[PDB]
C-alpha cells in the first residue's frame, strides 16, 4: 500500500470532526501498545526500505537526520539483543515521533506515478 | 457387491452407520441396505460386479 | 581456579588430551552405569533368577 | 588473502558459514534452519543403513522391518531414530514456517526464498508418506490406497493415472516396490532444493526481529552463531533421545504393527499427527473433487501472503492487531488437528467446517484488512493536520 | 567473473548502509568479565518481563479455542450417552 | 461414539517394568512362557519369536534345546530326493498350532486367533489392555445385550462381542517355581512374557537411554555457558552519539 | 542487464552454459565432457525405473532381473540401456582422460581439476562394480568375493574388515542387499563430485590444442559449442542404439546368465573389459599384498603427472618424442587388456610383467627424461652462442 | 504358458496343454491341501521336485 493512499484516508478522517474524535484516541492507544518508542525508534524508522521509493527518499534526506536515523537503528538492535528496553528517560516522546521521512516518500511517489502516466499516455486526433 | 468405497478406496465396515448398512471409517460415508450412498463424500453406490447363479453357488466374474 | 592452572597453565586443553580423556571416560562411565542399573533392578534380572533355579 | 578466501571450495564455506554477516539482533527463532539441515542428515544416514537390511517385496516388507528391529545390531535404534526423526522434522519445520509468518520473512525481497520453501514442504510431505508406505502395516496400505486415489478426482483420465501409479488392479507388489525406490530418490531432490533455498537467502541475507535493515550492525556467522546453533542442536538431541529410548511408539500408530490386509480397513483410522490438519480439511467438504482441491489449496495459499500483506512495515513485532490474529491462526491450526483425530460426528463436523473457513480467511481477508487498518492507525496517531 | 545483480546487502566494507558518523562504540573483553554467575540478583527480576507484555496475545486466543473445544466435546459425550439419544436423533441426520 | 463401541477403558496397573529405570521381571517372563505353552499355544501362534532368544532371558541354553527338540521341522531332502523331517534346533522359530489360515478358522467358529508376537504393541493400552481383557470376562453379560451365538461378552473389547471365551481359571497351571496360579497371577505373567516378545530390546534400550540422556544433558548445559562467554563482548557493548557539526 | 544475468539461478546457467568464453580453437576431443554428463543421466534414469521392479534378496535378485527382462513393458530396453551404458560410460571416460594426458590438461593451473577427476574415476569403478553384483549371476558372486577379499591384504585387521563387509561368513544375503543400497547411493556422490569438477574448470577455463593462452580470442559457449556438442551427442546415441537393439550381450559375459553358485567358480573367468588392464596388473605379481598394492598404485600414479612433466610448454602438439611415447603408452594399455583376457600361461605372464613395468615407467621415467631432453633441443636449435 | 499364445500355438492349444498338468491350489474351506489343473498364468513344470 502506497503512502499516498495512506495519507488520503488518514487526512479525510483527520479533517472530519466526526471521525477525528472517534479514531485518533484509538490510534494513540495503538501506538503506545506497539512499544517501538521504548526502543528509541520513531515510526518512520520502521518503514521497510528495500524498494526504489524508499531508497530515493533516504538518499534525499539531509545529513543530520540521516546520522540520527543511523544511531537510533543501531541503538535499537543492541537493546533488543540484550532483551531490555531503554531507561524511560531515553524513550522517544510523542512530540519527537514526527513523520520526518514522509514528505520525501510522497514526493518520490508522485514523481514515480507521473512517469508511469506519461509513459502510457494515449493520443486522440 | 464390491466392498470398495467410491470416495478414495477404503473398505466399508459391515453393519454400521446411520442407514442400516455399511460405513467407511476413512472419511465417513454411509451406505444403505442396498449399498447405495446416502451421506458423505462418496459420489456413487457400491459397484455391482458381473455374476451368475448355479444352484447353491454363485460365480463372480 | 588454581586447580586448572596446575595441569594446563593458562592454555586451553589440546585435542590429544581431549581424545585421550574421551577413551578413558567411555569405559569408566559405562561401568558406573551398568553397575547402578543392575543394582537398581536386583531380583528382576536373569542373573538373579538363575540362582533361584537348580537344574 | 587468507586461504579460506582464495580456495575455490573453501570460499563457499567461508561466505556461507564463517564470514557471513548476520544481523546482531536475531533470536533463537533463527536457529530452526540449521536444525532442519541436521534433521535432513539424520534421515538420510539412518535410512541408508536400514536400506541394507530392507526388502521391498510385498510379502517380505513388514517382516524385514521386524528383522531390523530384532536381529540387526542396534537396529531398533536406527528405526526409532528414523521414525521419530520424521516427526521431529515436521515439528521444527512448522516452527521455521511460523517464524517466517510472524516476522514477515516472506516479504520482498525474499519472495523467491519463501516460494522455494513451499516447494520443499511439499517434497517433504511426499517423502514421509512414501516412507510410511514402506512399513506395509495396516495404516500403510490404506494410506497408499487413499493418497493414490486422490488422483482419480481429475476428470476423464483420473482413474487411469491411478491404475498407472499402482502398476495394477490395486495397491500391490508393484506399488510398494516403486514406493521404496521413490522414497530413496526424493530426499536427494530435497537436498538440491535446500541448496537453492540457501542461495536465495545469501543474496539479501537474514531478516531480523525488528523488521528493519541489518546493514548498520552485523557480526560474523563464525563464533557467534556457530556456538549459538550448538545450544539448540544439543537441546534438540536431548528431546529426541527421550522419545527414541523411553517412548519410541508414542508418535506412531498401533495399527502399523499389524501387517497390511487388502480386505479389511481398521475401524478407527488416525493419520500421522502432522497430516491431521489437512485430513480434517479434506473431510469437511461433502464433495469428492472439491474436497481434494481445497486440501491442496490449503498449502498453495501460502504463496499468496506476499501480495495480501498490505502493511508498510515488515513483521508483527510492533503490531497489536496482527499479533492477536496471528495466534488465532496458530490455535485454529491446532484445533483443525484435534478435529482430524475425532470421528465424523455432530459437534465436530461443523467445528471442522468453520475452522477450515477461518484458515483460508486469514490469508485472504483478515491479513489484508487488518494490515490496511494498522497502516492508517500508524499515520493518524502522529500527523497533526 | 560475470556481472552480478544489485541486492540490498553487500559485504564487509561495503555493506550497503548509510554513511555513519558521530557514533562511538565501546566494549570489554569477555576474558576480563565476571565469570558467568552474575546472571542473578541483577538479572532475574528483569527477566520474565518479555512475556508479561506478550502472554495476552497468546492467552486470549488460546482461551477462546480451549473453551470452544471443551464445549463441543462435552456436547458430543452427552449426545452419545443414554440421556441424549433423543436429541441425537434430532441433530444427527 | 457409544461407550459399548469404543470399549471400556483399561485402567493403569503398576507393572514392575513401568518407569525409565526399570527392567522386565525375568521370573515373570519365565512363568508367562509356561502359561503360553500350556494354555494359549493351543490357538495362538508366536511366529516372530526364535528359540535362541529365550536363552539367557527366561531359560537356560539346555532347557531351550530340550523344548525345541520336542517339535519337528522340514529338513533338507535326502540323497534320493524324498522329503524328511528333523527335530528342532535353536535357530528355528516357535511353531504354531495351525498349518494355514483356513484350518485356524475351522477350529474357531470361523474366527482367526491373531499371532501374539507383537500384540502388546499392536493395541492401544498395551499391557493394561491385554491383562484387563483376560481377567474381565463377567459370568453373565449386562441386561439387554443380545449376544450372538458362539460369541462371548467382554467390556474391554470394542463392541463387547469377542470370539474368544474365558480360558484362564484358577489353578489350571502348576507353576514350576511354586507360585499360586490364580487367574490374575497368570494373566499378569503371560502379558509380561508377551511384552518381552514384542520388545525384546527393552532392558538394554533403557540402559543405553540412561547413558545417552546424561551426556546430552551435560552437553546442553555446557554449551549455554560457552555461548554466554563467547557473547559477553557484544552483550555488554555500549554506544554514544555526538551529532556531527555541519 | 538481461534477466539471464540478474536472476540468482539463471546467472549460474548463463555463466556455465551460455556466455562462458571458450577458446576459439578447441576440437572434438573437448566434446567428451558433455558426453560424460549425458552418460551419468542415462545411468541414473534407467536405474531408478528398474529399481521399481528389482528385489535385492539373494533368493530373488537374479529372477527379478529376468522379470525385468520378460514382464516389464520395455524392460529389456531399460536393462540393455543401463548395462551397455556403463560400458559406453568407460569408453568415453578413457578418451576424456587420454585427451587430458595428451594436451597437458593436468598441468598447472588445472591440478585441482585433474585431481577431482581421479576421484570421480575411482567412484565410477566402485559404482559399476556394485551394480555388477546386483545381477547375482556367476560372475557377480565371484567378483563380490574377490573385490571384498582385496581388503584381507591389510595386516592384522584385514580379515575382519572383510567379514564386516560381508555381514557374515561369506558373500550372502547381507552382502548383495547392502551392495544394492550402496549402488543407489554412490551415483549421487559422483554428481556432487562432477559439480566440484566444473567449479574448478570455471576458474581458469578450458585449455586448447595449441597449449597456449586462449585469452586473446574467445567465442561464447552459446550457439557455437551447444550445437557442436549436439553433433557428438547424436553420434553417441546412434552407436549405443546399435548395441542395445542389435547386439545387447556382446559386451557382457554368458556366465552372468547363470545364477550365482557358492560352491563352483567358472572354469574361465574374464572380468568386465574396462577392468581387464587392472586385472592383468594384479595377476602379474606373485605376492598377495604386493599384488593389490601395485594395482591400486596403477590408478594413484595419475596424481604424479603434474610434477614429473618437466616440459616448459603444455601438451604434445609440437613434441616429436612425446607424441611417439604417448602412443606407446596407449597401446601398452590395450595390450595389458588383451593379456587380462588370456590364461595365466607362458608367453603371456612375462608379457604381462613387462607391460606393467612399461605402464609405471611412463609416468616415473619416460616423461621426465623425454620432457627434459625436449626442453634442451628446443633451446640449442635457435640460440647462436 | 501364456507366452506361447500367439507365438507358436493358439490360445486354445496352450490351454489344453497346461491343463494336462497339476499344480498346488489354495487350501479348501477346512485347511486340507488340494490340487488343480493348469492355467495360462502358470509356468511350464519340470521333471524333478
Ligand atoms: C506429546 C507432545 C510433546 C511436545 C514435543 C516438544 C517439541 C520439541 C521439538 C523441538 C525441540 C528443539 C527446539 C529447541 C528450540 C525451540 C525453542 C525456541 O525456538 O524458543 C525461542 C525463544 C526465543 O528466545 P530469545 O528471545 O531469542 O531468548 C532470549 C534468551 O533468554 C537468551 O539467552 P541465552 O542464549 O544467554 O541462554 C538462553 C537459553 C537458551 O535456552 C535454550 O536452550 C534456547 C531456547 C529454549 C527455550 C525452551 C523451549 C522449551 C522446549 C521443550 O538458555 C537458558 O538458560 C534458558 C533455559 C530454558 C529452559 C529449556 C528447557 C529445559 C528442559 C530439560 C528437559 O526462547 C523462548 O523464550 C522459548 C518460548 C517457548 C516456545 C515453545 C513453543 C514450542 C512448542
Ligand atoms: C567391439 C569394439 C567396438 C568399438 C566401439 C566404438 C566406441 C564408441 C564410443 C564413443 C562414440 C561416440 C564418440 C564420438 C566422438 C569420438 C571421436 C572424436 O572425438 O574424434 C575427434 C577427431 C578430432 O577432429 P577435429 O580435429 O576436431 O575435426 C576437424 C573436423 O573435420 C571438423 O569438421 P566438422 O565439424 O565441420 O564436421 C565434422 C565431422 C564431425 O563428425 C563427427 O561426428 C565428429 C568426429 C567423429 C569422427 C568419427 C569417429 C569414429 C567413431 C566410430 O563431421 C563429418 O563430416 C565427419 C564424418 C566422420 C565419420 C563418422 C562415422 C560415421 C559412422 C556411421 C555408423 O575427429 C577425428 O578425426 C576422429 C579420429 C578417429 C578416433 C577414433 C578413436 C576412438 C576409438
Ligand atoms: C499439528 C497439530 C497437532 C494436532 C494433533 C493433536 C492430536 C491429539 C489427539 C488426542 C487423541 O485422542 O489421539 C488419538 C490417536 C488415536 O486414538 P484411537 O486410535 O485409540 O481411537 C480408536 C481406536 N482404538 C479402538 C484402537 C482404541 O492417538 C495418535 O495416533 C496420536 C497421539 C499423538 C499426537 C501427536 C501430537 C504431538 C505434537
Ligand atoms: C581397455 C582395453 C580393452 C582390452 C580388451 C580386449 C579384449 C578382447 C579379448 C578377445 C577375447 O578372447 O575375449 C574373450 C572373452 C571371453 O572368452 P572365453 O570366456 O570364451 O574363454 C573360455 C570360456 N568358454 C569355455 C565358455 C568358451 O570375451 C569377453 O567377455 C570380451 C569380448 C568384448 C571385449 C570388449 C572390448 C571393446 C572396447
Ligand atoms: C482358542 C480356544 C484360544 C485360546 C486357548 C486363547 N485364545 Fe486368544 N483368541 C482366540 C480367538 C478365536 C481370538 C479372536 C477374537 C476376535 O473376536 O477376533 C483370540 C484373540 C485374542 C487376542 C486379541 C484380541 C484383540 O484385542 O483383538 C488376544 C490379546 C488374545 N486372544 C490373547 C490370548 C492369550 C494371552 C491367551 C492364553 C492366556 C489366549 N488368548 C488363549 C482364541 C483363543
Ligand atoms: C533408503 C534411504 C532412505 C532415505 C534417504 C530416507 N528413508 Fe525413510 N525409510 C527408509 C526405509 C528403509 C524405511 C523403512 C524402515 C522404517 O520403517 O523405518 C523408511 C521409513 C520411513 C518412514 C516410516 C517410519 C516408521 O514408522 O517406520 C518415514 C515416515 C520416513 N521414512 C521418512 C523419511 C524422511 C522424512 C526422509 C528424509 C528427509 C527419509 N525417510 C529418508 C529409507 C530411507
Ligand atoms: C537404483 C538406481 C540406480 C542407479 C542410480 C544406477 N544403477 Fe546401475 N543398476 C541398478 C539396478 C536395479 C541394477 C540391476 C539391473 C541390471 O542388471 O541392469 C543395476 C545394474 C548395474 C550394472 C550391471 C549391468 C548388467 O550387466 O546387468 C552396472 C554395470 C551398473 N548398474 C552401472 C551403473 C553405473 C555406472 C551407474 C551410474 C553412474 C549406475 N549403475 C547407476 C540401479 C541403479
Ligand atoms: C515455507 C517456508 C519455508 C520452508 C518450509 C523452509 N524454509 Fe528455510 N527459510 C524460510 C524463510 C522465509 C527464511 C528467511 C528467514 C528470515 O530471515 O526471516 C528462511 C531461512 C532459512 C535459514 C536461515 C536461518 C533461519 O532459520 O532463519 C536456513 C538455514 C533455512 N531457512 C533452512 C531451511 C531448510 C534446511 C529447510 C527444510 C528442509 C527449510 N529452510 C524450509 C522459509 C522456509
Ligand atoms: C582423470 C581425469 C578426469 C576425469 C576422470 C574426469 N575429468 Fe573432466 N576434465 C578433466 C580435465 C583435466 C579437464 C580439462 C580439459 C582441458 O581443458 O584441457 C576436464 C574438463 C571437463 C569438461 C570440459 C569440456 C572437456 O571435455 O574438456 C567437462 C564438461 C568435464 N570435464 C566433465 C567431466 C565429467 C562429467 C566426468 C565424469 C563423470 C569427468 N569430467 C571426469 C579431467 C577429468
Ligand atoms: C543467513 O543465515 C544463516 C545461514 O546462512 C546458515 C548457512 C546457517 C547454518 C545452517 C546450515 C548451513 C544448514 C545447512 C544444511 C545442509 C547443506 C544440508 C545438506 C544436506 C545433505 C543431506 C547432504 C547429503 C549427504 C550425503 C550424500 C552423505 C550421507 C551418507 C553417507 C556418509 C553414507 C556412508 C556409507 C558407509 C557404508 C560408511 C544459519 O544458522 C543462519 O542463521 C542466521
Ligand atoms: C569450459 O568448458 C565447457 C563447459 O564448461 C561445459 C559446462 C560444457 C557442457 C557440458 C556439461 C554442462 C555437462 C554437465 C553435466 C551435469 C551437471 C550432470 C549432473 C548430473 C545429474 C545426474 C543430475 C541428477 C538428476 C536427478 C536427481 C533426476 C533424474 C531422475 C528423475 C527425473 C526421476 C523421475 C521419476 C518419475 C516417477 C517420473 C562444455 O562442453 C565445455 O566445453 C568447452
Ligand atoms: C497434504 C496431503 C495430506 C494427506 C491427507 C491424507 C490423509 C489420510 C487419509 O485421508 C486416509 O484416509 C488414510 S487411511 C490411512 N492413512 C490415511 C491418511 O494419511
Ligand atoms: S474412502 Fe470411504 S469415505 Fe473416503
Amino acid at each position: 500500500q502506497s503512502f499516498t493512499s495512506i495519507a488520503r484516508i488518514g487526512d479525510y478522517i483527520l479533517k472530519s470532526p466526526v471521525l477525528s474524535k472517534l479514531c485518533v484516541p484509538v490510534a494513540n492507544q495503538f501506538i503506545n501498545l506497539a512499544g517501538y518508542k521504548k526502543l528509541g525508534l520513531k515510526f518512520d524508522d520502521l518503514i521497510a526500505e528495500e524498494n526504489p521509493i524508499m531508497q530515493t527518499a533516504l538518499r534525499r534526506l539531509p545529513e543530520d537526520e540521516s546520522y540520527a536515523r543511523a544511531y537510533r537503528i543501531i541503538r535499537a538492535h543492541q537493546t533488543e539483543l540484550t532483551h531490555h528496553l531503554l531507561p524511560r528517560n531515553e524513550w522517544i516522546k510523542a512530540q519527537e515521533d514526527v513523520p520526518y521521512l514522509l514528505p520525501y516518500i510522497l514526493e518520490a511517489e508522485a514523481a514515480a506515478k507521473e512517469k508511469d502516466e506519461l509513459d502510457n499516455i494515449e493520443v486522440s486526433k | 457387491m464390491l466392498g470398495i468405497c467410491t470416495h478414495l478406496g477404503c473398505v466399508p465396515i459391515g453393519e454400521a452407520g446411520d442407514f442400516g448398512g455399511w460405513f467407511c471409517p476413512c472419511h465417513g460415508s454411509h451406505y444403505d441396505i442396498s449399498g447405495r450412498i446416502r451421506k458423505g463424500p462418496a459420489p456413487l453406490n457400491l459397484e455391482i460386479p458381473a455374476y451368475e447363479f448355479d444352484g447353491d453357488k454363485v460365480i463372480v466374474g | 581456579s588454581s586447580l586448572y592452572k596446575t595441569f594446563f597453565k593458562r592454555n586451553a586443553v589440546f585435542v590429544g588430551t581431549i581424545f585421550a580423556g574421551a577413551f578413558v571416560f567411555q569405559t569408566v562411565f559405562d561401568t558406573a552405569i551398568t553397575s547402578w542399573y543392575e543394582n537398581h533392578n536386583k531380583g528382576k534380572l536373569w542373573k538373579d533368577v538363575k540362582a533361584r533355579i537348580a537344574a | 588473502m587468507a586461504f579460506r578466501k582464495s580456495n575455490v571450495y573453501l570460499s563457499l564455506v567461508n561466505s556461507y558459514i564463517i564470514d557471513s554477516p548476520q544481523p546482531s539482533s536475531i533470536n533463537y527463532w533463527w536457529n530452526m534452519g540449521s536444525l532442519l539441515g541436521l534433521c535432513l542428515v539424520i534421515q538420510i544416514v539412518t535410512g541408508i543403513f536400514m536400506a541394507m537390511h530392507y526388502s521391498s517385496n510385498i510379502e517380505l516388507a513388514f517382516s524385514s522391518v521386524e528383522h531390523i528391529m530384532r536381529d540387526v545390531h542396534n537396529g531398533y535404534i536406527l528405526r526409532y531414530l528414523h521414525a521419530n526423526g520424521a516427526s521431529f522434522f515436521f515439528m521444527v519445520m512448522f516452527m521455521h514456517m511460523a517464524k517466517g509468518l510472524y516476522y514477515g520473512s516472506y516479504r520482498s525481497p525474499r519472495v523467491t526464498l519463501w516460494n522455494v520453501g513451499v516447494i520443499i514442504f511439499t517434497l517433504t510431505i511426499a517423502t514421509a508418506f512414501l516412507g510410511y508406505c514402506c512399513v506395509y502395516g495396516q495404516m500403510s496400505h490404506w494410506g497408499a490406497t487413499v493418497i493414490t486415489n486422490l488422483f482419480s478426482a481429475i476428470p476423464f483420465v483420473g482413474n487411469d493415472i491411478v491404475s498407472w501409479l499402482w502398476g495394477g488392479f490395486s495397491v500391490s507388489n508393484p506399488t510398494i516396490q516403486r514406493f521404496f525406490a521413490l522414497h530413496y530418490l526424493v530426499p536427494f531432490i530435497i537436498a538440491a532444493m535446500v541448496i537453492m533455498h540457501l542461495m536465495a537467502l545469501h543474496i539479501h541475507g537474514s531478516s531480523n526481529p525488528l523488521g528493519i535493515t541489518g546493514n548498520l550492525d552485523r557480526i560474523p556467522m563464525h563464533s557467534y552463531f556457530i556456538f549459538k546453533d550448538l545450544v539448540t542442536v544439543f537441546l534438540f538431541m536431548l528431546i529426541l533421545a527421550l522419545f527414541v529410548f523411553y517412548s519410541p511408539n508414542t508418535l506412531g500408530h498401533p495399527d502399523n504393527y499389524i501387517p497390511g490386509n487388502p480386505l479389511v480397513t481398521p475401524a478407527s483410522i488416525v493419520p500421522e499427527w502432522y497430516l491431521l490438519p489437512f485430513y480434517a480439511i479434506l473431510r469437511s467438504i461433502p464433495d469428492k473433487l472439491l474436497g481434494v482441491i481445497t486440501m491442496f489449496a490449503a498449502i498453495l495459499v501460502l504463496l499468496v501472503l506476499p501480495f495480501t500483506d498490505r502493511s508498510v512495515v515488515r513483521g508483527n513485532t510492533f503490531k497489536v492487531l496482527s499479533k492477536f490474529f496471528f495466534f488465532i491462526f496458530v490455535f485454529n491450526f491446532v484445533l483443525l488437528g484435534q478435529i482430524g483425530a475425532c470421528h465424523v460426528e455432530v459437534p465436530y463436523v461443523l467445528m471442522g467446517q468453520i475452522a477450515t473457513f477461518i484458515y483460508f480467511a486469514y490469508f485472504l481477508i483478515i491479513v489484508p484488512v487488518i494490515s490496511t487498518i494498522e497502516n492508517v492507525l500508524f499515520y493518524i496517531g502522529r500527523v497533526n493536520k | 567473473g560475470p556481472p552480478s545483480g544489485k541486492t540490498y546487502m553487500g559485504w564487509w566494507g561495503h555493506m550497503g548502509g548509510p554513511k555513519q558518523k558521530g557514533i562511538t562504540s565501546y566494549a570489554v573483553s569477555p576474558y576480563a568479565q565476571k565469570p558467568l554467575q552474575g546472571i542473578f540478583h541483577n538479572a532475574v527480576f528483569n527477566s520474565f518481563r518479555r512475556f508479561k507484555s506478550q502472554f495476552l496475545y497468546v492467552l486470549i486466543p488460546a482461551g477462546i479455542y480451549w473453551y470452544w473445544w471443551k464445549n463441543g466435546n462435552e456436547y458430543n459425550e452427552f449426545l452419545y450417552s443414554k440421556a441424549g439419544r433423543e436429541e441425537l436423533e434430532r441433530v444427527n441426520v | 461414539m457409544t461407550a459399548a463401541e469404543h470399549g471400556l477403558h483399561a485402567p493403569a496397573y503398576a507393572w514392575s517394568h513401568n518407569g525409565p529405570f526399570e527392567t522386565f521381571d525375568h521370573a515373570s517372563i519365565r512363568r508367562g512362557y509356561q502359561v503360553y505353552r500350556e494354555v494359549c499355544a493351543a490357538c495362538h501362534s508366536l511366529d516372530r519369536v526364535a528359540w535362541r532368544t529365550l536363552v539367557g532371558v527366561s531359560h537356560t541354553n539346555e532347557e531351550v534345546r530340550n523344548m525345541a527338540e520336542e517339535f519337528e521341522y522340514d529338513d533338507e531332502p535326502d540323497e534320493q530326493g524324498n522329503p524328511k523331517k528333523r527335530p528342532g534346533k535353536l535357530s528355528d522359530y516357535i511353531p504354531g498350532p495351525y498349518p494355514n489360515e483356513q484350518a485356524a478358522r475351522a477350529a474357531n467358529q470361523g474366527a482367526l486367533p491373531p499371532d501374539l508376537s507383537l500384540i502388546v504393541k499392536a493395541r492401544h493400552g498395551g499391557c493394561d489392555y491385554i491383562f484387563s481383557l483376560l481377567t474381565g470376562y463377567p459370568d453373565e453379560p449386562p441386561a439387554g445385550v443380545a449376544l450372538p451365538p458362539g460369541s462371548n461378552y467382554n467390556p474391554y473389547f470394542p463392541g463387547g462381542s469377542i470370539a474368544m471365551a474365558r480360558v484362564l481359571f484358577d489353578d489350571m497351571v502348576e507353576y514350576e517355581d511354586g507360585t499360586p496360579a490364580t487367574t490374575s497371577q497368570m494373566a499378569k505373567d503371560v502379558t509380561t512374557f508377551l511384552n518381552w516378545c514384542a520388545e525384546p530390546e527393552h532392558d538394554e534400550r533403557k540402559r543405553l537411554g540412561l547413558k545417552t540422556v546424561i551426556i546430552l544433558s551435560s552437553l546442553y548445559l555446557l554449551s549455554i555457558w560457552v555461548k554466554k562467554f563467547k557473547w559477553a563482548g557484544i552483550k555488554t557493548r555500549k554506544f554514544v552519539f555526538n551529532p556531527p557539526k555541519p
